[PDB]
RNA sequence: UUAGCUAGUAGGUGGGGUAACGGCUCACCUAGGCGACGAUCCCUAGCUGGUCUGAGAGGAUGACCAGCCACACUGGAACU
RNA sequence: UACCCGCAGAAGAAGCACCGGCUAACUCCGUGCCAGCAGCCGCGGUAAUACGGAGGGUGCAAGCGUUAAUCGGAAUUACUGGGCGUAAAGCGCACGCAGGCGGUUUGUUAAGUCAGAUGUGAAAUCCCCGGGCUCAACCUGGGAACUGCAUCUGAUACUGG
């Protein structure tokens, strides 16, 4: 309000915290697959989303999505967590991004390959 | 010492040393009092090589300063010029 | 000549020496405002005769005991 | 409690400017006097005149082009509390040249553009447009 | 770092002709260019302030013959350069080595001034250059190698150049086919078409 | 002839005893690459009838604007109900840096060079009124000289 | 949602010690010194010229280089 | 070695992302709230220009997209540049310390303020004017700037003593 005021109190910023806190600043974190498995989205979507339950090797166990059409993932497997974060999925705030040490890309696509991890046909 | 000597300031392959008043136990490209003219050895013709300014290199080397091998033959070559 | 400056005496239960307490003018960095700033220094003044609520004007020197680098100069408006 | 007599001066002048009056008789003082010699001078205002000897009382009469009020924004800058000093080359320009930012210095208070011409700079008093 | 596909695609996709073609054949009676290239060239829709900023963009992109980053950097050298910012951009796509020899009439189209530029065929005061984006400055003498002055292709885009209106700030001579750069062009030179504020407002944005 | 420019097209509706009709309101602006302005709002059942009869009102409701020869004379402020408009003029070969409704009105009030930002709630509707009080508003050296008894010359 | 901290600590007298001023340290005297203009305590953090964003004001930041600081498996110490 | 000279042939060299709105770009085929897309609005319940494939177009280019981090927009911490009757915001009220501000005239001083000058604010870096690598990146000379501090000299219109 009042210079007075200001002077008196400062005005202050707001700290925001981050939608990806396992992360800790950094691109890709690489983990192990500990819970792979299906969940129905929020209504009033309805499907049979693939996510995992993967604890990253700095300590931090979180949920992540499985893009594209058909995966190879399980339990004891190596991924490349990536974040991102789905709206219609509580919980899930990673994805794993494709063409990593073992989650292979997408299988018989040749559209944005780059997202996917498939590579240039011949 | 105190000495006036060369530091390199180009880039690759296009060497330019400035003449610089600097410390004997400092770097070559380190820290230094004052800067004294320059000199090009890649610079053709029609271009200014040498800057040194004579009158503050005299007075610097009267106080115990130190001229260095190549800065003495550069300034013997500019007196011999001109 | 010489840089000096003028306080207010606030303590001087000490062995020749006295508490000075400098008022300055500056404008906030960020709002513009004008605010009043304090610049409490240690003095050591010889032969004690200065006491409390009076100005008093110093001058900058070498310390003497750990944290009193300034000297009393002269002593305006004695009156309590 | 009527810590500032410049702000009255000004709240007065533009309520007389909204109110379509013709004369504001208010208490004057030195600095008053100062500003409305300016205003006369740069033409914002019709006259003034000081009237009273023990308690000397400031009429100024408001001018007025085709029923427009011809001051159109005044405005307090320096209020006490928050003081504005800036230099010759910092001086504020009020509407592109079109209106004045009354500046107070050494040689007393003539205008903004008089303050740059002699070169030396001062408090901001009033921004009139 | 230029173009290589078709030359007249971008020509109808823009909707008039940018000169990327010789010249002995009309562009009606070469090509279609009525409407964008592709299966829904013929539907019409309506294109916003950043849709018709960009089009001019590309429009005049494609006529001179340059990418978006060099493009970018000619934006912030004219907006740094005191005046104004679209004549100096102008003044900086027209003082590229390959478009000067495209108005001298040495090259068919600007992809052939810069091929000649870079083939080690113009010789500009005695020391041949073979960058596209060479500035020229004024009273530059820009000239054609040995090797190249004797070509078929020289000839035929210097008589061919005599179709459209000579430039007002060059002197190039035939006899030699040597050009000397006089003053800079201006905004009325040039043509009058090509909105520098639709320019000068998408890098803006 | 004069220039025209329609900003938005809305799609009110009401509600009735059987069931919701629909309506549409259209907001145009009209000027002449000078000083004349006007701005328009048509309602209607469709967009063509809504467009031309905002056109007549904006036409008939036009007003004039002390530009400057390619910019505008001193920076201005418009405050409306929602909208808060600031305007300043600009250089050769600047533009018209504004967004939203006040780059079709600069444009057809014929400043090329101007320099704007909007504070507030930026609908169409009001920032336009917001932007033509603001330019209706603003003063010129001459009618400032008037108005003063000065000279052009004295008061640069 | 850290309101009291400090007994070599504030100052003074006298001596000894470093290149010098210095509670730098001992021996006596006066209980002072710091603190709502943030003492003390907790976490994090090398500083600056600079860098990026922003019309500016501001925000974040300290890659290369340059100047300064601190550290050589960890802690303690001394000699030339 | 830079650089130049003759060989012969168009060869030895283009990919990536997007296409419902934001935002530049639409048409068919395949499942059928299933596969799936997703930055927000939200799409898939026999064709959703929104998923996958194709054609076509759009954008960049030896780069193209995603992710990680900062700022603008966010006037959404507002000194520049916001509000408190109803969207969040007058303490339930009063007294009062520190603190903030302060009616009017004159005299004194010059702390705040203003003008000039000096020292300095390293070099590097930004900007302006020029030069050298075929040209740019890069380097470089001069200037400006470093909006700051200290000192000295003059003004009291204003604030303060
Ligand atoms: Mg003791
Ligand atoms: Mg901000
Ligand atoms: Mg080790
Ligand atoms: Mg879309
Ligand atoms: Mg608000
Ligand atoms: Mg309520
Ligand atoms: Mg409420
Ligand atoms: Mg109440
Ligand atoms: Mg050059
Ligand atoms: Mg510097
Ligand atoms: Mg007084």
């Amino acid at each position: 309000a009042t210079v007075n005021q200001l002077v008196r109190k400062p005005r202050a910023r707001k700290v925001a915290k981050s939608n990806v806190p396992a992360l800790e600043a950094c691109p890709q974190k690489r983990g192990v697959c500990t819970r792979v498995y299906t969940t129905t989205p929020k209504k009033p979507n309805s499907a049979l989303r693939k996510v995992c339950r993967v604890r990253l090797t700095n300590g931090f166990e979180v949920t992540s999505y499985i893009g594209g059409e058909g995966h190879n993932l399980q339990e004891h497997s190596v991924i490349l967590i990536r974040g991102g974060r789905v709206k219609d999925l509580p919980g899930v705030r990673y994805h794993t991004v494709r063409g990593a040490l073992d989650c292979s890309g997408v299988k018989d696509r040749k559209q944005a390959r780059s997202k996917y991890g498939v590579k240039r046909p011949k | 010492m105190v000495t006036i000597r060369l530091a390199r300031h180009g880039a690759k392959k296009r060497p330019f040393y400035q003449v610089v008043v600097a410390d004997s136990r400092n770097a070559r490209n380190g820290r230094f009092i004052e800067r004294v003219g320059f000199f090009n050895p890649i610079a053709s013709e029609k271009e200014e090589g040498t800057r040194l300014d004579l009158d503050r290199i005299a007075h610097w080397v009267g106080q115990g300063a130190t001229i260095s091998d190549r800065v003495a033959a550069l300034i013997k070559e500019v007196n011999k010029a001109a | 000549k010489i840089r000096t400056l003028q306080g207010r005496v606030v303590s001087d239960k000490m062995e020749k020496s006295i508490v000075v307490a400098i008022e300055r003018f500056v404008k906030h960095p960020i709002y513009g405002k004008f605010i009043k700033r304090t610049t409490k220094l240690h003095v050591h003044d010889e032969n004690n005769e200065c006491g409390i609520g009076d100005v008093v004007e110093i001058r900058e020197c070498r310390p003497l005991s750990k944290t009193k680098s300034w000297t009393l100069v002269r002593v305006v408006e004695k009156a309590v | 409690s009527m810590q500032d007599p410049i702000a009255d001066m000004l709240t007065r002048i533009r309520n007389g400017q909204a109110a379509n009056k013709a004369a504001v008789t208010m208490p004057s003082s030195k600095l008053k006097v100062a500003i409305a010699n300016v205003l006369k001078e740069e033409g914002f205002i019709e006259d003034f005149k000081v009237e009273g000897d023990t308690k000397p009382e400031l009429e100024l009469t408001l001018k007025y082009f085709q029923g427009k009020a011809v001051v159109e924004s005044i405005q307090r800058v320096s209020r006490p509390g928050l003081r504005i000093y800036k230099r010759k080359d910092e001086l504020p320009k009020v509407m592109a040249g079109l209106g004045i930012a009354v500046v107070s210095t050494s040689k007393g208070v003539m205008t903004d553009r008089a303050a740059r011409q002699a070169g030396l700079g001062g408090e901001i008093i009033c921004y009139v447009a | 770092a230029r173009y290589l596909g078709p030359k007249l695609k971008l020509s109808r996709r823009e909707g008039t002709d940018l000169f990327l073609k010789s010249g002995v054949r009309a562009i009606d009676t070469k090509c279609k260019i009525e409407q964008a290239p592709g299966q829904h060239g013929a539907r019409k829709p309506r294109l916003s302030d950043y849709g018709v900023q960009l089009r001019e963009k590309q429009k005049v992109r494609r006529i001179y013959g340059v990418l978006e980053r060099q493009f970018r950097n000619y934006y912030k050298e004219a907006a740094r350069l005191k005046g104004n910012t679209g004549e100096n951009l102008l003044a900086l796509l027209e003082g590229r080595l390959d478009n000067v020899v495209y108005r001298m009439g040495f090259g068919a189209t600007r992809a052939e001034a810069r091929q000649l530029v870079s083939h080690k065929a113009i010789m500009v005061n005695g020391r041949v250059v073979n960058i596209a984006s060479y500035q020229v400055s004024p009273n530059d003498v820009v000239s054609i190698r040995e090797k190249a002055k004797k070509q078929s292709r020289v000839k035929a885009a210097l008589e061919l150049a005599e179709q459209r209106e000579k430039p007002t700030w060059l002197e190039v001579d035939a006899g030699k086919m040597e050009g000397t750069f006089k003053r800079k062009p201006e905004r009325s030179d040039l043509s009058a078409d090509i909105n520098e504020h639709l320019i000068v407002e998408l890098y803006s944005k | 002839e004069l220039q025209e420019k329609l900003i938005a097209v809305n799609r009110v509706s009401k509600t009735v005893k059987g069931g919701r009709i629909f309506s549409f309101t259209a907001l145009t602006v009209v000027g002449d690459g000078n000083g004349r302005v006007g701005f328009g709002y048509g309602k209607a059942r469709e967009v063509p009838a809504a467009i031309q009869k905002a056109m007549e009102k904006a036409r008939r409701n036009m007003i004039n604007v002390a530009l400057n020869n390619g910019t505008l004379q001193h920076p201005v402020k418009g405050v409306h109900t929602g909208s808060r408009v600031f305007m300043q003029p600009a250089s050769e070969g600047t533009g018209i840096i504004a967004g939203g409704a006040m780059r079709a009105v600069l444009e057809v009030a014929g400043v090329h060079n101007v320099l704007a930002k909007a504070y507030g709630s930026t609908n169409p509707i009001n920032v336009v009124r917001a932007t033509i009080d603001g330019l209706e508003n603003m003063n010129s050296p001459e009618m400032v000289a008037a108005k003063r008894g000065k000279s052009v010359e004295e008061i640069l």
